[PDB]
């Protein structure tokens, strides 16, 4: 199954065609986790970020309710390898989730946390990018909305120290225009 | 620049390399090898053991005189090992 | 451009293929010899 | 100067790079360019001598490359004047870029 | 049991090391890593000589307040007694090495550094202690106590 | 140093004739005096440059007349006088017409030829003075080529075949430029230099040379002293030893300073090298000169002295032993007490001496030398290792030395310290090592040496493998393969194949090596053939241009062995298999192929050829167009063998 | 040395954990057959097994040199490139030959190519 | 950090026959104090000059910036002047007096 | 940024910190490090000369727009070959269409 | 005296990798091929020799 | 004579262990730790703990400036003079080796034609 | 002086590493610096040769009576590759006008 996916995806122009080629084959559904695990790995492992492999993962979600679930899971599966993956492929990912999350395939984030406690310098960069991409689409205002209604905590709190780590860290990223309220809270 | 040494002819046999192999020394010819070459160990010694009488490579054979130079008796003069008018090495 | 200008001989490659200097620091005292 | 002459000579060499047996005139061109590598200062002085003097050149061959729609003119010059002109061109563009002759709106530009 | 062995060892610098590594004599105050001339730093500022930053020197003989010359700092400089020192000074009180003026990068900024001249040096008639770079600002004055001369600094403007 | 201030007479010394000194002002001169102070002062002051846009004569000079082949941008300084076109109004016209030099230096080959003759026949006319005045600067030029140098050397020769009494004032003025030719990396440059100094010294007079070259003996720099010594060597070859003897014999006894005696002794040496075998008659007088330096208080003189004895004895190959006689007893004594280079030098001398002694006296004396020889294997000095190496050759290559003593005392340290990857990478150490090992084999026998060095055929580096390979080659060349046992022979053939299977460069050593090994083994090699020729075919493919030619040649040299043992299938193989490659487009391969066919023809006869000649020969016929050389060579050869 | 193949953690663990007789499949070549021929992969296999049979853990040192070297769940042996494979192969040949000559008191630079091939491949 | 062949003397050419030593001293006087300067007054050597400075690095900066530098319509030929060649027109002598002086004054 | 951090650290940059972007960018950043880079710094207007090569030379250049020496190589097709062989069934299946088993080569790993 | 320079500039390992000038790739001739930058396999890519034997390194590093 | 012969002999231990390369010995020591990894980690893959922290981070020593690259990458000692004294064979040897890599590629480019 | 020409025959011929003649030793740190200037001392040569490594202990030969250097030192580093680097690199060096020699 894993090999057939690759060949179907490498064959097809567009992102539309690979899904048609893939669905058409009517490969067994439960595997609908690992398949998608395949797509996330197959391009992300692939050398540079390309728009195609990210779109495919998402459509594959809208067509069946599970595919969406299959993805959100696979995003979780990252925690274990947030440190482990080498510092290129984070450049493919950060954006690559950026494009599922700008286009609504946000609150699944919340699971992600900012602490010197446990964050991988890997993970640090991962999330770093993720915002420096998703911003560049929503443009830091619609992002103001999405956050303000988000209730993302492990990211956004207690822990005045961790509010220095948070807010400071978003001065480092550079956006730091959604860190205001927290600045007030420091005070 | 290139001329004979003409030291006294000894009993040492002449030695020619690959290149010069067939040539009779003085007549420059390949015809009728008959008699044998003799040069002094002053000309042939050491690094010159089995050295070419001409170019300075290892001798693979022995030079034979023609019949032409035989009757004109030139083979009896001084040792015909060519010396360049610098040293011989 | 100024960054590529910050990033800013082959004849001296092919010309030096002709002849050579060949020599050490000991021999170059030759250059200090006046005529007679 | 050596820089420029080198560039131009490479450029000329690039047309023949595949190099089948070519022909006589082309042979003259390779041999003469090859000459220019060995004794560059000679070539440079000869060139500057032309540029200071000769006002009369030899006849240029012409032929048409066929694109099946619109034909493309193609010119052929004797090698000497090709090396001379080539160096003239690398030089002119170099000085030109240094002095900011061409304003930015002219864009078959090196940058992009 | 006074001196067990008459020689022992050193573990110390050699005169030929520090000698060969700095020679005009051997000098002190080797330029730090930062030092860069001021004109090229006005080239990275994109400044032609009109709007460029050039530090001109101004002389006043300490007894009589003007120009014996006027000096550019743009072309570090070794302030010393006169031959070794580039910025030679006729002052008889200056040690063979008096001081140095190095432009450094922190921006292209002027700096004055005393070499620990025996007398010292006064800045705005207020001395500075040896062995640290002290930034200078325009209109500041150089001559430790009352000094045959005075000096002033000017940026080129107006 | 060269920056020391100068004086107006010194100023008038440098520049040539016809120039004036100027003050423009006294004031601009005062600007030049303040300039030093103002090089600091006015550089710290206001300054800048700018340009304005305005519309716009251009003079210049190449060398025009008719042609005048081109001038490098520097050579102008020399040839500037030719550039000006003022013409047709005495000596100034001879210097002006002498620029035919320029035609010799740069231009087309014909211009160089015709120019060269024209200046040859004008020698007697122009005289040596103007020529050398206009040459020696060029041959002194810092930018001088290789070729240009050599050509100016040629013109100096050709003009010095004519001018005889004329050159007397210029002799030193010549040698100063020429002596650097004697010490050079190029060999042909050296034989040329020796030749032209020969022509100069013989051309000039003896007293001219002598009286000329004295002041260079005590010159501060040792360079001029050295190259000057080789100069005296050349002139002494010219005018003979006995004529120049009293000069030398006077020099080595000079009581002023040691440097002189050092020079003169070096002269004795370079005479030894140059004259070589021909030293023989005056050997006694020469020794009687040099002997007094061995005991001198200075060290150099002692060292270079004993070295010169070495060179003598080496050119003295055995004769004149008693002439060295009085020299010995001090030397042996010195052998005890010395540390460092001088010791090794003595070992060099004594080394070349021992073959010249009597096997009885040299028995004792030798047995004494062996001790120190042993002890001194271990020094890091490479000069040391060279000396003690060649020594071990001569001492232990003596007929009056016992095998077992060498086998025990010497061989284990010998292969320990001497066989290492420091040596083989060097050239001289490589060769000399080869020779010494060869001779040790010549005494102790074959199976020992080879048996110890076989395991190194499989060592990583090439040059090392090359070394042991050529060593095995020469050994089995002399002693013969009969001594070799069975197992060591398995390690042999496997070693030789293995080493042969990895070839970084193309060279004969591996090939001649293999061939000699096999032809020496005779038919003891027969069980090994199928492995050989299997390797021969598989390699006979590989990747083309590198190894095809080499495997082919391997067949060529292994032909007779593949014949006499009567393996006919193998001759079928090589016959038609090689027959098939005759369509190979790479010439350097095809040549080796035809060669292999040739060698196969000389073993199996005409009517038994597995590729019957009816097939073969017309298949050869079209190849004769093939241009590139080796093909034409081997091809025509084979067409010759079959056609005959 | 098909016996030493069960010294691998995965196989021995599987068998010791097995509660019923059952047939299981594996691919010992992993994905190798993509870049290489069958038989050559067979040589690499024999090298790996034998090497596991002699020094065991030290062969594991070769096969697990850098913690940045990983093995995928679908595969028995770590993922390596062809250069890496040639190197580790040389190292394994070194393990086998060195220990054989250490047992038999033979200088193993002196063995032949035929002998080495035999020793590695099987009984001589 | 210098090539050895360059020397304190520079041969300078492509000069006019009218040219003034005022322009000479002025222009060349940028790089350092002039040791002195000669100019060919003779039929062949007219148009050529030699410049000599108190220091070599002076001349180095000179040929650096003065390379192909312009005067009137002309681009001057600027080369580092050779050595030896024609020298012996003068002699080695007059060392005795000065050496006797340094042996007298300082006594060394 | 990598230049600025290197400046403040005074330590010059290595290969690895640039291994990320090595092949990326329209100038193809690696082209800074070309050995001959000097010479190319003095070449100007190359892009237009390529446009007018069609008149000087008979043959038709499709690549006229760029040049690998100034702009680098803007594509890497190395994958396309591997994926091609995969789609055809791998090496062996392809060889099953050939004479390879005729040549009696032990393996195809050494086909040259 | 340290040997100092303004800024840092760049290392060396890379600062001289790819050829120079060279120019694109022929006028644009068909005959050229040249599409691929590296060879297919590692057979000729991987090493000059697939096999060299020895225990030299072995019995040295062994101990 | 026990303590004295152990001054000379235990100095044979001291200068013997020192002779070779104290730097070299520690690297050898690390391998010994590796053997320990083998006993517990027979065939490690991925998430097992050493790999975990492993990818979870990605005695004076000389301070000033930078030390030019050394094939073997060794920082200079504490009090090192801070000046490059060399024949430059490292760079050129360093540069030349790099040049060859370019050569193998431009060698290939040849092959397709 | 002979060293540098051995490194040129080693680089020119494509020796390729481990067959290098620094593999001659593998057992030895201590290096030999001869032709050294007499004014030099411990701390100095330590400061210059700690460049390519960390030098553990050096014994410089200084004549026992007069107590001045005989002109050479045997040095010992902490690392061998420092020795390989030092012999292959620091050789043919100018110090105080005189070119030092190094070797294993
Ligand atoms: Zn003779
Ligand atoms: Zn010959
Ligand atoms: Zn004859």
């Amino acid at each position: 199954f894993r090999r057939t996916i690759y060949l179907a995806i490498q064959s097809s122009l567009d992102f539309e065609e690979c899904a048609h080629k893939l669905l058409k084959m009517e490969f067994p559904e439960s595997q609908t986790k690992e398949l998608c695990n395949m797509i996330l790995d197959c391009c992300a492992q692939q050398r540079t970020y390309e728009k195609f492999f990210g779109l495919l993962a998402g459509r594959f979600c809208m067509l069946k309710k599970e595919y969406m679930e299959s993805f959100e899971g696979i995003f979780k599966e990252q925690y274990d390898t947030i440190h482990r993956l080498e510092t290129n492929k984070l450049r493919n990912v950060a954006k690559m989730f950026a494009h599922l999350l700008y286009t609504d395939s946000w609150s699944v984030l919340e699971c992600i946390k900012l602490s010197e406690e446990t964050t991988t310098s890997s993970s640090r960069i991962f999330v770093k990018i993720f915002f420096q991409e998703l911003c560049e689409y929503m443009g830091l205002p619609k992002l103001n909305a999405r956050l303000k209604d988000e209730t993302l905590q492990p990211f956004f709190e207690d822990n005045p120290r961790n509010t220095r780590f948070a807010i400071n860290f978003f001065t480092s990223i550079g956006l730091g225009g959604l860190t205001d309220e927290l600045r007030e809270h420091l005070k | 620049d290139l001329i004979f040494c003409r030291k006294q002819a000894g009993v040492a046999i002449g030695r020619l390399c690959e290149k010069c192999d067939g040539k009779c020394v003085i007549c420059d010819s390949y015809v009728r090898p008959c008699t044998l070459v003799r040069i002094c160990d002053e000309c042939n010694y050491g690094s010159y053991q089995g050295r070419c009488v001409i170019c300075g490579g290892p001798g693979v054979s022995d030079a034979y005189y023609c019949k032409e130079c035989t009757i004109q008796e030139k083979d009896r003069d001084g040792c015909p090992k060519i010396v360049n008018l610098g040293s011989s090495k | 451009p100024g960054y590529h200008a910050p990033v800013a001989d082959p004849f001296a490659e092919h010309r030096p293929p002709k002849i050579a200097d060949r020599e050490d620091e000991y021999k170059k005292h030759r250059r200090t010899m006046i005529i007679s | 100067d050596t820089k420029l002459l080198i560039l131009a000579l490479e450029r000329l060499k690039e047309a023949y790079s595949v190099k089948s047996r070519l022909n006589q005139s082309q042979r003259e061109e390779l041999g003469l360019i090859e000459q220019a590598y060995d004794n560059p200062h000679e070539a440079l002085s000869r060139i500057k001598r032309h540029l200071l003097t000769q006002r009369a050149f030899k006849e240029v061959g012409i032929e048409f490359m066929d694109l099946y729609s619109h034909l493309v003119p193609v010119y052929d010059v004797e090698p000497l004047e090709k090396i001379t002109d080539a160096y003239l061109d690398q030089y002119l563009w170099y000085e030109a870029d240094k002095r900011r002759l061409f304003p930015p709106w002219i864009k078959p530009a090196d940058t992009e | 049991n006074l001196q067990a062995q008459e020689e022992e060892r050193e573990f110390y610098n050699a005169r030929r090391r520090e000698h060969r590594q700095r020679n005009d004599p051997g000098g002190n105050n080797k330029e730090k890593e930062v030092p860069a001339k001021e004109k090229p730093s006005f080239e990275l500022s994109g400044a032609l000589l009109e709007d460029t930053n050039t530090f001109r020197g101004v002389v006043i003989k300490y007894s009589e307040p003007k120009r014996w010359r006027l000096y550019p700092f743009k072309n570090a400089y070794l302030l010393g007694r006169h031959p070794i020192d580039h910025p030679s000074c006729s002052k008889q009180h200056a040690v063979f090495q008096y001081r140095l003026v190095e432009y450094t990068r922190a921006r292209v900024k002027p700096y004055i550094i005393d070499l620990g001249s025996g007398n010292g040096t006064f800045l705005n008639n207020k001395r500075i202690e040896p062995q640290r770079y002290y930034e200078l600002k325009e209109k500041d004055v150089l001559k430790e106590i009352d000094d045959e001369d005075e000096e002033e600094e000017e940026e080129v403007s107006d | 140093e060269r920056n020391r201030p100068l004086s107006d007479e010194e100023l008038d010394a440098m520049f040539p004739e016809g120039y004036k000194v100027l003050p423009p002002p006294a004031g601009y001169v005062p600007i030049r005096t303040p300039a030093r102070k103002l090089t600091a002062t006015p550089t710290p002051l206001g300054g800048m440059t700018g340009f304005h846009m305005q519309t716009e004569m251009k003079s210049v000079n190449d060398q025009p007349s008719g042609n005048l082949p081109f001038l490098k941008p520097d050579d102008i300084q020399y040839f500037d006088k030719l550039l000006v076109d003022v013409d047709e109004s005495e000596e100034q016209k001879e210097r002006k017409i002498m620029k035919l030099l320029l035609k010799i230096k740069n231009g087309t080959p014909p211009m160089r030829k015709a120019a060269l003759r024209q200046i040859t026949d004008k020698a007697r006319e122009f005289g040596a003075g103007p020529l050398f005045n206009q040459i020696l600067p060029l041959l002194m030029s810092p930018t001088l080529e290789d070729q240009e140098r050599h050509l100016l050397v040629k013109v100096i020769d050709r003009i010095l075949y004519k001018l005889d009494d004329l050159v007397r004032p210029y002799v030193h003025k010549i040698l100063v430029v020429i002596e650097p030719l004697l010490i050079d990396e190029d060999y042909y440059a050296r034989v040329e230099g020796r030749e032209i100094i020969s022509n100069l010294a013989k051309a000039a007079g003896l007293a001219t040379m002598i009286s000329t070259m004295r002041p260079d003996i005590d010159n501060m720099d040792e360079y001029v002293r050295n190259t000057t010594a080789r100069a005296f060597a050349v002139v002494a070859s010219a005018l003979g030893i006995p004529s120049l003897l009293p000069f030398l014999k006077a020099v080595c006894k000079s009581k002023k300073s040691w440097q002189a005696r050092h020079t003169g002794i070096k002269i004795v040496q370079q005479i030894a090298i140059l004259m070589g075998c021909a030293i023989l008659p005056h050997l006694r007088s020469l020794v009687e000169i040099i002997e007094h330096g061995l005991v001198d208080e200075q060290q150099k003189v002692r060292t270079i002295s004993a070295l010169a004895i070495a060179a003598l004895a080496e050119a003295a190959t055995p004769y004149g032993i008693e002439s060295f006689d009085s020299v010995l007893k001090p030397l042996w004594k010195g052998i005890r007490q010395h540390r460092g280079k001088g010791l090794a030098a003595f070992l060099k001398a004594i080394g070349y001496l021992i073959p010249l002694m009597d096997a009885e006296y040299a028995n004792y004396y030798t047995r004494e030398v062996m001790l120190i020889l042993i002890r001194e294997f271990q020094s890091p000095d490479e000069e040391m290792k060279k000396i003690v190496l060649k020594v071990v050759k001569q001492c232990c290559g003596t007929d009056g030395v016992e095998a077992n003593y060498i086998k025990t005392e010497i061989l284990p340290p010998f292969f320990k310290h001497f066989w290492q990857h420091r040596m083989a990478l060097d050239r001289r150490n490589y060769r000399q090592l080869v020779d010494t090992t060869v001779e040790l084999a010549n005494k102790v026998g074959a199976a020992e040496i080879i048996s110890r060095i076989v395991d190194d055929l499989k060592d990583e580096a090439e040059q090392y493998r090359k070394m042991v390979m050529e060593t095995i080659e020469k050994i089995m060349g002399n002693l013969g393969a009969a001594d070799i046992d069975h197992k060591l022979e398995e390690q042999l053939i496997d070693g030789i194949l293995y080493a042969f299977q990895e070839q970084t460069t193309e060279d004969s050593v591996m090939l001649n090596g293999f061939g000699t090994v096999v032809n020496a083994l005779g038919k003891r090699v027969k069980p090994y053939l199928p492995q050989i020729c299997g390797t021969v075919l598989w390699r006979l493919n590989n990747k083309s241009a590198k190894v095809r030619q080499q495997a082919a040649d391997l067949i060529s040299r292994t032909a007779v062995v593949m014949k006499t043992c009567q393996e006919e299938k193998l001759m079928g193989h090589l016959g038609v298999v090689l027959y098939e490659y005759l369509g190979e487009e790479y010439p350097e391969v095809l040549g080796s192929i035809l060669g292999a066919l040739k060698a196969i023809v000389n073993v199996i006869g005409m009517h038994k050829m597995t590729p019957p000649i009816k097939d073969l020969l017309p298949r050869l016929t079209p190849i004769l167009k093939n241009r590139h050389e080796k093909v034409q060579e081997n091809c025509i050869d084979l067409v010759g063998r079959i056609a005959d | 040395p098909f016996q030493a193949c069960l010294k691998v953690e995965k196989f021995g663990d599987l068998i010791l954990k097995a509660t019923e007789p059952q047939m299981v499949l594996f691919n010992l070549y992993d994905d190798w057959l993509k870049t290489i021929s069958s038989y050559t992969a067979f040589s690499r296999l024999i090298l790996i097994l034998r090497a596991l049979h002699v020094n065991n853990d030290r062969a594991k040192v070769i096969l697990k040199p850098d913690k940045t070297t990983i093995t995928e769940p679908h595969h028995i042996w770590p993922t390596l490139t062809d250069e890496e494979w040639i190197k580790v192969e040389v190292q394994l040949k070194d393990l086998i030959l060195a220990d054989y000559g250490k047992k038999n008191n033979v200088n193993v630079a002196s063995l032949t190519q035929s002998e080495i091939r035999d020793i590695i491949l099987g009984m001589e | 950090r210098l090539p050895p062949e360059v020397n304190r003397i520079l041969y300078i050419r492509n000069l006019p026959y009218k040219i003034t030593a005022e322009e000479m001293y002025d222009i060349f006087g940028k790089y350092g104090p002039i040791r002195q300067i000669r100019v060919g007054n003779t039929p062949e050597t007219r148009g050529t000059a030699y410049v000599v400075y108190e220091d070599i690095f002076d001349a180095k900066n000179a040929c650096d910036h003065l390379s192909g530098f312009n005067v009137c319509n002309r681009y001057l030929v600027v080369l580092y002047y050779n050595a030896n060649r024609a020298f012996q027109k003068m002699d080695t002598k007059k060392k005795e007096e000065q050496l006797k002086l340094l042996k007298e004054k300082y006594g060394i | 940024l990598k230049r600025q951090e290197a400046i403040a650290q005074n330590r010059r940059l290595t290969l690895e910190d640039l291994e990320d972007s090595w092949d990326r960018g329209i100038p193809r950043i690696n082209t800074l490090f070309q050995k001959d880079r000097h010479t190319l710094a003095y070449d100007k207007g190359w892009r237009v000369r390529t446009d007018f090569k069609q008149y000087q030379v008979l043959k038709q250049n499709p690549f006229w727009w760029t040049h690998q020496r100034h702009d680098g190589k803007l594509w890497n097709l190395n994958n396309y070959r591997t994926d091609m062989i995969q789609a055809l069934g791998g090496v062996e299946g392809i060889l099953e269409h050939t004479l390879f088993k005729g040549t009696y080569f032990p393996t195809w790993e050494g086909l040259f | 005296n340290p040997r100092t320079s303004n800024e840092v500039q760049y290392d060396q390992r890379l600062f001289n990798q790819s050829k120079g000038m060279d120019s694109g790739f022929a006028g644009g001739e068909d005959e050229i091929y040249n599409v691929y930058d590296q060879a297919w396999r590692g057979g000729k890519d991987m090493a000059q020799s697939i096999y060299r034997p020895s225990k030299n390194l072995d019995k040295d590093m062994y101990g | 004579q026990r303590r004295k012969a152990e001054k000379d002999s235990e100095r044979d231990e001291l200068y013997a262990q020192w002779g070779k390369g104290l730097a070299q010995s520690r690297q050898q020591q690390q391998n010994v730790e590796d053997a320990m990894k083998e006993m517990q980690k027979p065939l490690a893959r991925y998430i097992d703990d050493e790999d975990l922290d492993r990818m979870l981070r990605e005695r004076p020593r000389y301070s000033g400036p930078a030390p030019p690259p050394n094939r073997f990458n060794i920082w200079p000692g504490y009090r090192w003079d801070g000046v490059d004294r060399s024949n430059g064979f490292e760079q050129k040897r360093f540069a030349r080796l790099a040049s060859k890599k370019a050569v193998e590629e431009l060698a290939y480019k040849w092959s397709v034609e | 002086k002979l060293i540098n020409e051995l490194n040129e025959r080693e680089v020119q011929l494509g020796v390729a590493d481990k067959v290098s003649w620094h593999s001659e030793y593998k057992d030895s740190a201590w290096i030999f610096l001869g032709g050294l200037p007499y004014e030099l001392t411990e701390g100095d040569i330590i400061c210059v040769f700690s460049q390519y490594g960390e030098i553990v202990n050096i014994n410089l030969v200084r004549d026992k009576k007069t107590g001045k250097s005989k002109g050479f030192c045997f040095l010992c580093y902490e690392d061998q590759r420092s020795t390989i680097l030092a012999v292959d690199n620091f050789n043919g060096i100018k110090i105080k006008g005189r070119t030092i020699r190094v070797d294993h």
